[PDB]
């Protein structure tokens, strides 16, 4: 969407529109100190044809 | 460069961006620079209009 050649999009930035920002505890981590890695998942999508 | 040994006659760009993408030139520097006339320390922000 922002195409190639062009900046990343940003998300829940400080604004109007917003929500607070996400938490990680202690464990959590100290998991990521270790070589665990974060998988970003999609639910589904809504759109137009 | 100087020459091109065969009938090319044109140059290929690393960036292409359409003409929806302008960067804006500043000019009338004057010598006088940005942290000159506003007093910004090693940890300080300054605003954008």
């Amino acid at each position: 969407y922002p195409k190639k050649g062009l900046s990343p999009l940003a998300l829940n930035t400080m604004d109007q529109f917003s929500s607070r920002l996400i938490p990680i505890n202690y464990d959590q981590l100290k998991k990521l100190d270790a070589g665990k890695q974060i998988k970003l998942e999609t639910t589904q999508v809504s759109g137009n044809f | 460069n100087v020459g091109y040994q065969n009938g090319f006659t044109a140059n290929v760009t690393t960036n292409y961006s359409h003409t929806t993408d302008n960067s804006t030139a500043v000019q009338d520097s004057n010598g006088e620079s940005w942290n000159t006339g506003l007093s910004i320390n090693k940890g300080e922000s300054a605003y954008i209009n």
